[PDB]
């Protein structure tokens, strides 16, 4: 199950405090504009649904499906970038603290290494 | 304009007129009204429109890319490396295709020139040809549609080691 039994793992928590240090997603992030183009088509197809005009009936409903949309994914992009900050950090962590299991390789050029040639005749 | 020693042309030997007849040779009297008809106009377009170009006169230039490490040095996964290696690589690839369209452009004007004396007149440009066309196909053939720099290097590398069984033999 990989990250859910991370020492020091605050049970029901979406954020960690440590999850502060990573930059925030910037609010013009094109994620963030996606998760406001899926809330305006879901505006858009209330108003299909209930039959009234698709691009004008309410807008105030429109706004708040953006608004809510916007929001919730605003917040799940943070936490998306903490987890996967969390995985490259552990991995990084985990390489560093077992060097026989990640040992560097010989460098050897082209120029050495003999690759056998297939005519394509 | 282009540089003869890539392109060679022999020196023109052409046969004096020596008429022995007095009838008036037709051809002579067709070129003169040709050249009063057709040369001279063209001749007086071409100089007004080379006056038009020497007025307003800009150069272009000939880009020169610097010799970069080929993929002989270049690691197994070093991306840059292989990268510029193998844009040298297909570079040199055309300028060698090039190479060989002089060869065989001067093989092409040997043949028609010389007339029926083409067989014994072009064995020089012949042998060039050869040795040109030898050297193209040791080096970039049987690679595939698929070609690399590391596949000519894989070609060179089976032909060497063919080379010293041979010596070795």
């Amino acid at each position: 199950t990989m990250m859910s039994g991370r020492p020091g793992r605050v049970p029901l928590q979406f954020l960690p405090n440590e999850a502060r240090s990573l930059p925030p997603p910037k609010l013009t992030d094109p994620r963030l504009v996606y998760m406001g183009f899926l809330g305006y088509c879901s505006g858009l197809i209330d108003n299909a649904i209930r039959r009234r005009p698709v691009v004008s009936a309410g807008l105030h409903r429109q706004l708040l499906y953006v608004t809510s949309f916007v929001f919730f994914g605003y917040y799940l992009l943070k936490r998306q970038d903490y987890m996967y900050a969390l995985r490259d950090h552990d991995m990084f962590a985990y390489v560093k603290s077992h060097p026989e299991d990640f040992p560097e390789k010989d460098k050897k050029t082209y120029g050495e290494i003999l690759e056998e040639f297939h005519p394509v005749r | 304009s282009w540089d003869k020693d890539v392109y060679p042309e022999p020196p023109r030997r052409t046969p004096a007129p020596a008429p022995q007849t007095s009838l008036p040779n037709p051809v002579t009297y067709l070129t003169k009204i040709f050249d009063l008809l057709v040369d001279r106009p063209v001749t007086l377009a071409r100089e007004f429109i080379e006056q038009q170009h020497a007025k307003n006169r800009y150069y272009y230039y000939h880009r020169e890319f610097r010799r970069v490490p080929d993929i002989t040095e270049c690691e197994e996964k070093d991306i840059l490396c292989m990268f510029e290696a193998e844009m040298q690589w297909r570079r040199d690839y055309k300028v060698d295709q090039e190479i060989v369209n002089i060869i065989q452009e001067r093989l092409k004007a040997c043949q028609q020139r010389e007339g029926e004396s083409y067989r014994q007149n072009c064995a020089k440009e012949l042998e060039q040809f050869t040795q040109v066309s030898k050297a193209f196909q040791d080096r970039y053939s049987d690679l595939g549609a698929h070609y690399s720099a590391r596949k000519c290097l894989a070609k060179q590398k089976q032909r060497m080691l063919a080379e010293r069984k041979a010596a070795k033999e």
